[PDB]
């Protein structure tokens, strides 16, 4: 759905600029789920950061 | 406790709502929900300045830093990313102020945050009161890194001027913000540090790469060296 206002987007990129746009649809997913899980709408950080691990390398 | 109404109260604005629900229980006003965050965290996220300022008054004797959520995210956190000078200036001028350089899970402290979106105010007025303009998050990256990242020369004139920052570290991967500000191709931004604020160009990423290689595309790469 949406991020949270203060979400930080931004850090998740820049760490290795160069990921395929096929991750990032990973990634930004697996965030939308716990942050499901959550029961919650709204995106946080901690749910981009555990998307961005579980998705990278 | 499935259901934290207080916090919620808090998303929605129902600064009555609230006020209404300490009131039947106070408790409520510093208990964790399932983020670790507090009522205050949500009323900063949404920037409910009335809950806010409010929900304050009674944590007086609460130090900010000592409610960070799941991530490390305090609620002067939340308020430096978010970008409201005012709801920043709020959670600062309290009689214990929070730490400027506190770091969160990943260590990324307000400056980062601030600068990364393209704060100035909140960027400046960290600077102002300490704030390090040279900690290193997970990926060794410092502010600088972010503001050469988006571009904004004004930021990059700020952090590197008056914060005297230093210019060439290199992150995990290996790149200077000098690189970050060529590869999302900011080549008026990439001089600035070079030119301006002497950036080394002939270091190499932890792949054998300088600036100019890692850049956007030709016609950025090409700016560079026609004007380095």
């Amino acid at each position: 759905m949406s991020l949270a206002p203060e979400a930080d987007l931004d850090s998740l990129i820049i760490r290795n600029d160069s990921l395929s746009g096929a991750v990032i649809a990973a990634i930004m997913q697996e965030a939308g789920l716990r942050a499901v899980r959550k029961n919650r709408y709204v995106i946080l950080q901690s749910d981009l950061e555990e998307a961005y691990a579980t998705q990278v390398k | 406790m499935s259901n934290y109404p207080l916090h919620q109260a808090c998303m929605e604005n129902e600064f009555f709502k609230v006020q209404e629900l300490l009131h039947s229980k106070p408790s409520l006003l510093l208990q964790k929900d399932q983020d670790g965050r507090i009522p205050l965290h949500w009323s900063v996220s949404f920037q409910a300045h009335e809950i806010t300022s409010f929900l304050l008054s009674k944590m007086e004797n609460v130090n900010l830093d000592d409610y960070p959520d799941d991530s490390g995210w305090t609620p002067f956190h939340i308020a430096c990313s978010v970008g409201n000078l005012e709801v920043v200036k709020s959670l600062y001028d309290r009689p214990l102020k929070p730490d400027l350089n506190k770091i969160t899970n990943q260590g990324v402290t307000c400056l980062h945050l601030a600068v990364g979106k393209k704060w100035f105010e909140v960027s400046q007025f960290l600077i102002e009161n300490g704030a390090s303009v040279r900690i290193k998050d997970k990926f060794n990256q410092i502010p600088l890194h972010r503001a050469a990242s988006v571009g904004s020369l004004k930021l990059i004139e700020l952090l590197c001027g008056l914060g005297k920052s230093a210019v060439n570290w290199q992150d995990k991967q290996g790149w200077t913000p000098l690189f970050h500000a060529l590869a999302e191709g900011h080549g008026d931004a990439a001089v600035l540090l070079v030119e301006k604020y002497g950036a080394e160009y002939d270091l190499v990423d932890n792949k054998g790469a300088k600036a100019e290689d890692v850049a956007l595309n030709e016609q950025v790469k090409k700016f560079f060296l026609n004007n380095v």
